[PDB]
């Protein structure tokens, strides 16, 4: 929906087996933020490899720490964060950092409280409305058998409905098969 | 260092790890060893001129 | 800085507004004991350019075998700042949380 | 003032030839970048010049200029080192074993090399060392003890009390032990000639 | 001599012929571009060179990370250069059905299905694959294993990978045959990791294609990252196990276009008289009943002459194994 | 320097490693022959001047 | 006539400024000899170029 | 096909214009012109010379 | 002559020697050398480029490196199965080429006594008229594949391993030789015969990919085989009636040629304490035990 160009950065990604790799790639990704177009940047599993391991004994990675250390500063004592901003995203809230508050630094922060079922089909409908379906859907039946399920996977939901909707020799999805794919792929 | 030694004073020549450095050889790639070692035997023979 | 932040906002303040040079050290330069000469080497870059200012950011994850190596650390610090140097012209800022 | 072009030439290689071909063109192993091959100049003979020898090889035409470069001790020894003397015509028929070596163990007190060399003299024999200086290339010393029949092989660097590491040093001796494992080896497996013996000593649990 | 003869008397144009084709900067290879009037070139002694292209060659004819011959003078590039039952239905109908109607999964569907997931023991697995070969209704495809994908000096697995996917380009979506995950899976080891995450991440890719196919066969499903991985792109996931007891007297039938077999032998039977038996295994009893066959100096073979040779031969097998 | 193989004449090493064969000029007397000392020719010429220590 | 001069003082020494002029022979006159040229006493002044490897060479 | 003895006359003013195109002899590949005037087929003289501005294609 | 001699140019003063990499149809072949230098010229003569076998040393230029040439440098019944299968092309060849099966993938050859004495006994039947190699003992397979491919230009003969035995590194270097003995971008190309001692050592990997076509257990000691090797060895030798093979050749256990050779040759040198040039039982046996206790005392 911004239609500009997306961009995929995980976790892990920022681990490796080399040292210092911190501030070359943050100097890297700013210099490319510089030189190329408005973009979209989202870095996802910053919890993980912002964990600040409360017990003393040992753990591998201490480095994304400081990486994000570096980052923030960066995020703050620099005028050119006016530019592209960068996206983060932390699956679990058991590790969050004090010094993350800051208009350069991370500000909007929503919780989910237990997602509907009717939205999940009206995105589900906009996402499956370039198929050909049967234009009778109840939505009541595939709203109700959805529970704590992602996105991808309704879009599995979906693709599996599609599945087996080339065997059954039917060319047009019905309605039944969504369910059916929801109890056979889970 | 021996000529230097015997022309400028009675001075004092310490040696250290003699257990690596002095310990024999037989293959020929490795010879520098042998040499070194034969080196060794020179200086021991010139210590032994120098007994007196 | 236990009642809250912003101690970083006034540096930055501070370094927008003279700070007579350019600087910055992060908290843990340990996984970057290898890391001592590291140390050694950033302290000879202060002894190379007289003028200097130190910023330091979250020290309290580093102030916390494997305590041995820490406390062998924390000895080598000692060392460091308690050796032959001159510190009155290098200044140095320790920001922290509790 | 002449020879100022051949400065101007700016110096010349060290040509090394490793072999010899019959098409009179000499091959030359040099330095990385290097191995030219080229027929040399024709004042000079191809066939003077021996393989794996260094050379002069200028840098322009390649061409070859010259060549570049104690009784109860000797009691019993007796009965062995002057063993090999006439019994061999006589040891077709008895076909017995004849001794390889002979070792002694205790302190290096006295004679420990005037001994074989005392020995080898009443013997009126040549007394062949190794001594290895500037492969395997053992079989050299077979090859001069196949040219001189009479010998006498005793090893003096082999007794040693002074220096070593033990650890590498021990596999360092582990070769000689090595190489003298695989010469009686050799002893045992075939004679292409008499009067061949080795005597060791050793003053430790070796 | 004689054949460099006539050659000696056509080396006289060769002369009037060396002016051209003579310069050689001895083929830099290329990385890629940033735009089209300058290229940046890296030659094999790690340095960088940077030349126009020249109007002897199409800009559409250049490819990324491709070996040209290139001017050693004026430094542009005048030419370059060239260099079960169920089951079984299921796993068929994911190969052979496409392939036969590719239109019909297009008006009865929205796409054509990915693959199928093999794991557990052996069992007559690797065979299923041959007969597929065997199967093929126009040309056979290229398998690659897993062992080729971990070597010393690492780093060219992700070019092998990824110019074996070119070829697979050339070959306007060709089969795709993956054995061995286990090797490159079970996620020192970094090395085989980014592999595997390069692997799964041209996988789960569509930049090649997404149509193209997806095939995985392990002896052990140990391996947590692939499985986690899959189920957002592959599918059809079956129990492999080991071959059933009327299950090879398909594979039986499969190899009666084999020497002549008297019809007084039960295939049941030997089916029967062997528990746990690949087909490759009876393909190798089938082998030695047709060897001893022809030891026998006759024109036929006999299951009686060679039942011996039967359970001598899994039961020599079924010592050690 | 290297060696001296014969009168007047010699072998001269050079800093990449490659030996090198230049006749020695008849001003330079013999205490320039020592098998081991610091010598330097010219960058064209290539001949010897004078050696330090 | 086309007279060339190639002058490189880089590698050539203080010591002479010496210079040779070159010239370009016919391709047809590979049949017959190679240089019908008179007054032969003057190769040995133009013998100054004598390196071994660039004359006979080229 | 007739070949006579030709022999190229050079004077201190070319020569000194190639000392100045000596020091113009830097590893840019440069261009340089030489004049005079022709009295007969086996005598060349040259009188005027001159160097040329350097360029990229060389 | 003239035309002959007229290439002096090339093959003179600026000649090098480089090495070629591979031959291609467009005529502009490929070279190698220490800083890897590519150079890319029209063929010319004294060139066979047929039986060059790419890959080795050539020779160069100083110049445009136009090529002027180049410059070299109770088993019976198991017995008679690897007989039909290793003897298989060759002679006696009509049980073969009026049908024929050619299943190239080697056998594997083992046995509880070991020490490689059925395995040479076998080994030594195919060396009448052969090119043998023999392998024994087991960075990467580098030295594997120069056997390989040197076994790929001596493929109209016959190969045999013998003595076939971190920790993990002979794992993958296993499965790697279990895939270049597959065959997987080449045909059948040379006969491979594995031989080892214990086949429960031997992973199953070894078993089923690495050969398609036989594999038998070691019924026996099979005194006969080793009868006949012993009466080859004692051909040129003499001996009486009174001398049994049977016994001897079972009393002895894990022996080698060299073993056989030496106790033979003490035995003759035994029997030349009487003069005799013939050898009995008993000093044959006399004569064995003194090789007997030799090995077994150290």
């Amino acid at each position: 929906q911004t239609k500009a160009t997306f961009l995929k950065l995980a976790g892990p990604q920022l681990v490796q087996m080399f040292i210092g790799d911190g501030a070359k790639l943050v100097r890297d990704a700013f210099a490319l933020a510089k030189e190329k177009a408005p973009s979209i940047i989202f870095i996802d599993e910053l919890d993980a490899i912002g964990t600040k391991r409360f017990d003393s004994e040992k753990a591998g990675d201490r480095e994304v720490q400081r990486t994000m250390l570096e980052l923030l500063n960066q995020l703050d004592g620099f005028q050119p964060n006016t530019q592209v901003k960068v996206i983060a995203a932390t699956n679990r809230v058991d590790i969050l950092d004090p010094a993350l508050l800051r208009s350069g630094r991370l500000d909007r922060k929503i919780e989910f409280p237990m997602p509907n079922e009717e939205a999940r089909a009206r995105i589900m409908q906009i996402h499956s409305r370039k198929m050909n379906v049967s234009p009778d859907v109840n939505y009541e039946e595939l709203a109700r058998c959805t529970d704590d399920f992602n996105g991808a996977q309704c879009k599995a939901v979906c693709v599996e409905a599609g599945m087996i909707a080339l065997r059954r020799g039917a060319t047009e999805l019905t309605h039944e098969d969504y369910m059916e794919g929801i109890l056979e792929v889970q | 260092v021996f000529r230097l030694a015997k022309e400028n004073a009675p001075a004092i020549i310490f040696i250290d790890e003699i257990d690596a450095i002095a310990t024999k050889r037989f293959d020929a790639q490795t010879g520098a060893d042998r040499e070194v070692q034969r080196i060794l035997l020179e200086l021991l023979n010139q210590m032994d001129g120098f007994d007196q | 800085g236990p009642p809250g932040t912003g101690k970083t906002l006034l540096a930055r303040a501070v370094a927008s507004q003279l700070d007579c040079n350019f600087l910055k050290v992060v908290s843990s330069s340990i996984v970057d004991g290898e890391s001592a000469r590291l140390i050694r080497e950033m302290f000879n870059y202060a002894r190379d350019h007289q003028p200097c200012i130190i910023f330091m950011d979250e020290i309290d994850a580093i102030g916390g075998s494997a305590d041995r190596e820490i406390q062998r650390t924390l000895m080598e610090l000692l060392n460091q700042m308690d050796g032959f140097d001159t510190l009155h012209r290098v200044k140095m800022i320790m920001a922290t949380n509790r | 003032r002449e020879e100022l072009q051949l400065l101007q030439e700016q110096g010349s290689y060290v040509g090394e030839v490793v072999r010899a071909m019959d098409k009179k063109k000499v091959l030359v192993k040099v330095h990385p970048e290097g191995k030219f091959v080229v027929d040399v100049d024709k004042n000079i003979d191809i066939n003077d010049v021996t393989p794996n020898c260094r050379v002069a090889l200028r840098n322009d035409s390649y061409t070859l200029h010259k060549i570049l470069p104690l009784d109860k001790q000797i009691k019993e020894i007796k009965e062995v080192i002057e063993l090999p003397v006439k019994h061999p015509e006589l040891f077709e028929a008895l076909g017995i074993a004849q001794p390889k070596g002979v070792l002694l163990y205790g302190p290096p007190g006295t004679g420990k090399t005037l001994l074989a060399r005392a020995v080898a003299h009443h013997t009126d024999c040549t007394f062949i060392r190794v001594s290895g200086s500037e492969a395997r290339m053992v079989r050299e010393l077979f090859v001069m003890a196949r040219e001189h029949a009479p010998s006498i092989i005793f090893m003096d660097e082999i007794d040693s009390i002074g220096s070593s590491r033990l650890e590498g040093g021990s596999g360092g001796d582990s070769e000689v032990q090595r190489t003298m494992l695989e010469l009686l080896n050799q002893l045992d497996g075939f004679e292409a000639t008499k009067n061949i013996k080795v005597i060791m000593a050793t003053n430790r649990i070796d | 001599a004689p054949p460099a003869l006539w050659d000696l008397a056509a080396d006289k144009q060769t002369l009037q012929s060396e002016q051209p084709l003579q310069v050689a900067r001895c083929t830099k290879i290329i990385n890629a571009d940033s735009e089209d009037p300058k290229y940046i070139i890296n030659v094999k002694q790690f340095a960088k060179f940077v030349v126009d292209l020249s109007d002897q060659v199409a800009p559409t004819d250049i490819e990324e990370g491709m070996r040209v011959g290139v001017d050693r003078n004026k430094y542009q590039i005048h030419i370059p250069l060239p260099p079960c039952k169920e089951q079984i239905e299921k796993l068929r109908e994911v190969v052979e059905t496409p392939l036969l109607h590719p239109e019909r999964f297009v008006n009865l569907g929205i796409e054509p299905p990915k693959g199928v997931l093999l794991f557990g023991p052996p069992g007559t697995g690797k065979t299923l694959c041959a007969r597929a070969v065997a199967n093929r209704t126009d040309a056979c495809f290229i398998r690659v294993i897993g062992s080729e994908l971990v070597q010393k000096y690492v780093g060219e697995g992700a070019r092998m990978v990824r110019e074996l996917f070119e070829m697979a380009r050339t070959k306007k979506a060709c089969l795709i045959f993956f054995d061995e995950i286990d090797a490159i899976g079970g996620a020192g080891d970094n090395e085989v990791q980014r592999t595997m995450l390069e692997l799964i991440n041209q996988l789960d890719g569509f930049d090649p294609r997404g149509n193209i196919k997806v095939l995985m066969a392990t002896n052990r499903p140990d391996t947590l990252d692939p499985a986690l991985m899959r189920p957002g792109r592959l599918d059809r996931k079956i129990e492999f196990s080991l071959p059933d007891l009327e299950g090879r007297t398909h594979i039986f039938k499969i190899h009666a276009r084999s020497m002549s077999v008297e019809r007084d032998i039960r295939f049941e039977l030997l089916a029967r008289l062997c528990p746990n038996s690949t087909g490759a295994e009876i393909r190798s009893v089938c082998t030695e009943a047709g060897m001893f066959a022809i030891r026998a100096r006759r024109k036929i073979a006999t299951e009686k002459d060679f039942l011996e040779a039967v359970n001598k031969v899994i039961k020599s097998y079924a010592k050690f194994s | 320097f290297l060696e001296a193989v014969d009168q007047n004449t010699a072998i001269v090493g050079s800093t990449t490693g490659s030996n090198y064969y230049v006749r020695i000029l008849s001003t330079i007397d013999r205490e320039l022959l020592k098998p081991n000392a610091s010598v330097a020719l010219h960058k064209h010429s290539n001949a010897l001047v004078d050696v330090l220590p | 006539r086309a007279v060339a001069v190639v002058v490189d003082p880089i590698q050539s020494v203080k010591g002479k400024v010496v210079i040779d002029a070159f010239r370009l022979i016919n391709a047809n006159m590979m049949v017959l000899g190679h240089e019908p040229r008179q007054t032969t006493s003057n190769l040995g002044h133009l013998n100054k170029p004598s390196i071994q490897a660039l004359i006979h060479g080229l | 096909a007739v070949d006579t003895a030709e022999q190229v006359y050079i004077s201190s003013l070319a020569l000194l214009k190639m000392l100045k195109h000596g020091r113009a002899g830097v590893p840019m590949e440069v261009m340089g012109l030489m004049l005079g005037e022709f009295v007969d087929d086996y005598t060349v003289r040259v009188i005027d010379v001159f160097a040329m501005p350097q360029s990229g294609t060389g | 002559e003239e035309e002959r001699s007229k290439v002096d140019d090339l093959r003179g003063t600026p000649m090098s020697v480089g090495t070629l990499e591979e031959i291609i149809d467009d005529n502009h072949a490929i070279v190698s050398t220490s800083v890897g230098s590519e150079h890319y010229v029209s063929i010319l003569s004294f060139v066979d480029k047929d039986l060059l076998e790419p890959g080795c040393s050539v020779l160069l230029n100083h110049k445009v490196h136009a090529v002027i040439g180049v410059l070299m440098d109770g088993l019976d019944n198991q017995i008679q199965e690897i007989k039909e299968s290793v003897e298989l092309p060759l002679t006696h060849p009509e049980y073969y080429e009026e049908m024929g099966i050619k299943p190239p993938k080697g056998v594997i050859l083992y046995g509880p006594p070991g020490t490689g004495k059925t395995l040479l006994a076998k080994a030594v039947a195919n060396q009448t008229s052969a090119t043998f190699l023999r392998v024994v003992g087991s960075d990467g397979p580098k030295l594997v594949r120069e056997l390989f491919r040197v076994a790929e230009e001596h493929a109209p003969s016959i190969v045999f391993i013998d003595e076939i035995d971190g920790e993990r590194e002979i794992q993958r270097t296993m499965l790697e030789l279990l895939n270049q003995l597959d065959g997987f971008d080449s045909r059948g190309d040379v006969k491979v015969i594995m031989a080892t001692n214990r086949i429960e050592t031997l992973d199953p990997a070894l078993i089923r990919p690495g050969r398609i076509d036989r594999k038998i257990e070691f019924p026996l000691p099979d005194e006969k085989t080793k009868k006949r090797i012993f009466q080859i060895h004692t051909s040129r030798m003499t001996l009486a009636d009174d001398v049994t093979l049977d016994d001897l050749i079972m009393a002895k256990d894990d022996l080698s040629g060299a073993d056989i050779k030496a106790i033979c040759t003490e035995a003759g040198l035994m029997a030349l304490r009487e003069r005799r040039m013939k050898v009995t039982n008993e000093d044959f046996k006399k004569s064995k035990e003194n090789v007997l206790y030799k090995k077994q005392e150290g």
